[PDB]
């Protein structure tokens, strides 16, 4: 920024970013464990089908 | 059936193995906002 | 068991309709060898 | 055969019931009359109201994406050869047809539009890039009005779906929604209690922040 203030608005600008971003991959992980606490049962015999 | 956990596989882990980057150059974004204010002061 | 078997060729007649679940009910028993009728078909064309 | 007949059957479950026969197929003269039949059904019919017999048939089932493999069989008869690539010239048209900017904008005007494949095709999202910019913002002003004072027990996740595939495609539309507050709100609703309306969100707010 090379200017004093205008860091302030930035790193509270990165500061609520990273809570959304950090946000969606606690979410995404959780989603993506709850297609395999279900899609990855009964693969054996959708190996056998 | 199969095209459901075919095509969430294909695009969560491309999404995660590129919003991990989106986020781990964040993170150092955001310390030396940090390290520097302290530092200028 | 000193001998070994005694075997058939029976020949079977699948309809349209029951051609996949009468197989599908020989592969649960498991005592048919199927002779192959085509042998010189290319690897398509197959039905 | 007669025009006269085909709008007065329609009064029916006619249609979504003859598609229930048509994935068994078991017989193989059952399906080869419903195939032609629904030929007869709409070539006989001199009216513009094949179209509703196109917004309950076909894309409300699962007997478009059944005329393809029926297709890559090999099949003997020269009536049903000819029913299947007739069925794909009518039907391909059909899905071109049903995609168009008017009909979008009555779905998030008019509302109440559901998980018709208005929202699935991407020829839709792939010409219409600049017209939610092209309605002075309101058209991204007016799918997000419906989407906040409404619970919409189902149509929630359709709107979503309209959010995440638009900024997909256009990278500027991220700023139209950061200065709106609609990412406030997909970050709400990802927390409900259905996982229809749940992952859509969830799939939202992840295509909302690609780059950064």
């Amino acid at each position: 920024p090379e200017t004093p203030q205008e860091r302030k608005e930035m790193a509270s600008g990165v500061n609520t970013r990273i809570d959304d971003l950090q946000m969606v991959l606690n979410q995404t992980e959780d989603h993506r464990q709850r297609v395999l606490q279900a899609a990855a049962k009964n693969i054996r015999v959708w190996f056998i089908k | 059936n199969f095209e459901k956990i075919e095509n969430e596989l294909k695009e969560i882990n491309t999404n995660q193995e590129a919003l991990k980057r989106n986020f781990l150059e964040l993170t150092e974004l955001k310390f030396i906002l940090r390290k520097t204010q302290q530092f200028f002061d | 068991l000193f001998r070994s078997e005694e075997m058939t060729l029976a020949q079977l007649f699948l309809q349209s309709e029951a051609a996949y679940c009468c197989v599908s009910e020989l592969g649960e028993l498991g005592k048919v060898q199927f002779r192959d009728l085509n042998p010189d078909v290319n690897v398509f064309q197959r039905k | 055969f007669s025009p006269q007949m085909c709008e007065h059957l329609r009064r029916y479950n006619i249609i979504p019931v003859l598609s229930d026969i048509l994935q068994e197929s078991v017989k193989e003269k059952v399906t080869r009359i419903i195939l032609a039949a629904f030929r007869n059904f709409l070539e006989k019919s001199v009216e513009r109201e094949t179209r509703q017999e196109y917004a309950l048939a076909m894309i409300q089932c699962k007997v478009l994406k059944q005329l393809e493999n029926l297709e890559q069989q090999k099949y003997d008869d020269e009536d049903i050869s000819e029913d299947i690539k007739f069925l794909l010239e009518k039907l391909g048209e059909s899905v071109q047809d049903l995609s168009s900017f008017d009909e979008y904008s009555s779905e998030l005007k008019s509302g109440r539009l559901e998980w018709s494949p208005v929202h699935k095709s991407e020829k839709f999202w792939r010409e219409n890039a600049a017209r939610l910019n092209e309605k002075n913002y309101e058209l991204l002003k007016i799918l997000t009005k419906l989407l906040e004072v409404s619970d919409d027990p189902q149509v929630l996740a359709v709107a979503a779906h309209d959010v995440g595939e638009y900024v997909r495609h256009y990278p500027r539309g991220k700023r139209v929604i950061e200065q709106l507050g609609g990412k406030q709100l997909v970050m709400n609703h990802m927390h409900h209690e259905d996982q229809q309306v749940r992952y859509n969100a969830l799939l939202a707010v992840q295509k909302l922040m690609v780059h950064n």
